[PDB]
């Protein structure tokens, strides 16, 4: 939803 | 005279003999790559590479380390990327990286060029970096998905991307982390690291053991249950797998 860029 | 050997947790180490102010700064010092046996020899100021070419570690005796230039005029130095620039050389390759990785078709299919071993090697090998221009959270975050194809979170407050049209190595060929391809059953994991000539960055770091001309493939790790909506955050072609790996096994 916010984050969009790799790596959890 | 005494010399200072400086591991980062990477496995890279600055080597070589400090002044009074007790500095990495001097003709004769050096990066050593985490192989132990790739460096860049030369110029440094207070551990910066101000001009350093390519040789190969080939022995130490009582920590003093015995180098041999390798022929060549290439030179590198510290050119860490800011927001707009992503490199002052973008086609001169980095050294290391060039003997342990290659672009071609991916195995993957549909996922077009990917990221291939040159070497045979064991768990924890660093094989690749991810360099790019650096930009922040939010503007990834507020952006099209369409241009987040390669963004990678170095921490909280930084992103590192490779934008158009820097993701065709014919554009850019001095770091390829980014040619890497996402698998759910990855053989390698991004991770911390300090480059001499990029700064801090990230590196492509296997797992386990890892064949010559084996595909190398990173879990890219998108939200799968983001907090505010019930839907996976992430590209079309990864939700698509997604669902498969699930319901595969
Ligand atoms: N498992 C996968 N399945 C389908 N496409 C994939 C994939 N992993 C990565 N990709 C593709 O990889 C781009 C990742 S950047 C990795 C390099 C890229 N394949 C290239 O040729 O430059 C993504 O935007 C997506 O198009």
């Amino acid at each position: 939803t916010p984050r969009r860029s790799k790596s959890a | 005279h005494g010399v200072c050997w400086i591991y980062y947790p990477d496995g890279g180490s600055l080597v070589g003999e400090v002044n009074e102010d007790g500095e990495m700064t001097g003709e004769k010092i050096a990066y050593v790559y985490p192989d132990e046996r790739t460096a860049l020899y030369g110029k440094f100021i207070d551990g910066e590479m101000i001009e350093g070419k390519l040789a190969t570690l080939m022995s130490t005796e009582e920590g003093r380390p015995h180098f041999e230039l390798m022929p060549g005029n290439s030179v590198y130095h510290f050119d860490k990327s800011t927001s707009s620039c992503i490199s002052t050389n973008a086609l001169l390759p980095d050294p290391y990286e060039s003997e342990r990785v290659y672009v071609a078709e991916s195995l993957i299919s549909s996922a077009g060029e990917g990221l291939f071993s040159k070497v045979a090697v064991g768990p924890n090998t660093v094989m690749s970096f991810y360099n790019g221009v650096r930009i922040t959270h939010q503007e990834v975050d507020s952006r099209d998905w369409a241009l987040n194809g390669n963004t990678l979170s170095l921490d909280e407050e930084t992103v590192i991307d490779v934008p158009e049209p820097y993701n065709h190595v014919s554009k850019y060929c001095a770091s390829l982390g980014h040619k890497a391809n996402h698998s759910f059953t990855p053989n390698c994991i991004y991770d911390m690291f300090v480059h001499p000539r990029f700064g801090p960055i990230k590196c492509i770091r296997t797992l386990r053991a890892v064949e010559a001309d084996e595909e190398l493939t990173v879990a890219y790790g998108y939200d799968h249950s983001p907090p505010g909506k019930s839907g996976p955050e992430a590209p079309e072609w990864y939700q698509v797998e997604l669902k498969a790996f699930q319901a595969t096994q």
